[PDB]
């Protein structure tokens, strides 16, 4: 496999500071008010802590 | 110490780590303050509850133990629901007469429903034997069987 | 004398069998040593 190589790299698309907070990652949103039978479509596949 | 090895053996299986702690009430007075806490083990998300099976159960003991046991959040549920459900089920059961109907197991966690699947018996062979039990003085029977 | 029943108390602790029975589905039940450290050289991962 190709060697990962850890070198610290420069700022790009923000400043050195933050990160990318407002990225989407595909996972799966609840809501509270309870649905009996809804499938979410993408199974939160790991379910325990 | 004593205090949080008997609470972790005790209490097993909802709880994942107790941890106490001591704070000075006042530095002079040398008085302390005891402080438990307990972190029990937790799903990431779960939604609604749910019976399937248990085809002898009414429906009214169906929307009972489900208006029960409907968890407060949605995020970082404990494993204590399920159990609940569980023994509400095995209580209903048992108190009607049946023990042998018990709940199978839970799924329906890939989408957030905690459904029991609850599965019941039947009795489906009969058999019989004959045993005849000898006398003697060495304190353990033995049977012949015929 | 002591051993065997530090061994058994061990056993307890570490291969609970009712936990590894149903830890899949609804616990994180795991056979690990002590832990040895804290913090690691960032490049361990290359181990892998």
């Amino acid at each position: 496999k190709p060697l990962q190589r850890y070198i610290p790299q420069n700022g790009g698309f923000t400043w050195p500071g933050d990160y990318l907070r407002l990225e989407i990652v595909e996972m799966p949103k609840l809501k509270s008010i309870n649905i009996k039978k809804t499938s979410l479509k993408q199974k939160i596949n790991v379910q325990p802590v | 110490l004593d205090d949080r090895r008997k609470l972790e053996i005790q209490y097993e299986d909802y709880i994942a780590e107790v941890e106490i702690r001591t704070e000075y009430v006042d530095g002079k007075s040398n008085h302390q303050r005891v402080v438990y806490k307990f972190t029990p083990h937790q799903f990431r998300g779960i939604n609604a509850i749910d019976i399937k099976g248990a085809a002898l159960m009414p429906a009214s003991e169906v929307e009972r133990i489900c208006n029960e046991c409907l968890p407060k959040q949605p995020y970082m549920v404990d494993i204590a629901v399920m159990d609940k459900v569980r023994n509400r089920i095995e209580q209903w059961y048992q108190s009607r007469g049946l023990p042998f109907c018990y709940v199978g197991f839970f799924d329906g966690m890939d989408d957030g429903i905690l459904r029991a699947n609850v599965t019941e018996a039947k009795i489906d062979n009969v058999s019989v034997r004959f045993v005849r039990p000898k006398l003697t003085g060495d304190s353990e029977l033995e049977y012949s069987v015929y | 004398n002591q051993i065997k029943t530090k061994k058994l108390v061990a056993r307890r602790i570490k291969k609970r069998y009712k936990l590894l029975k149903q830890m899949p589905n609804q616990l994180m039940y795991s056979p690990t040593g002590p832990l040895l450290t804290e913090v690691l050289p960032s490049h361990y991962i290359s181990v892998f």
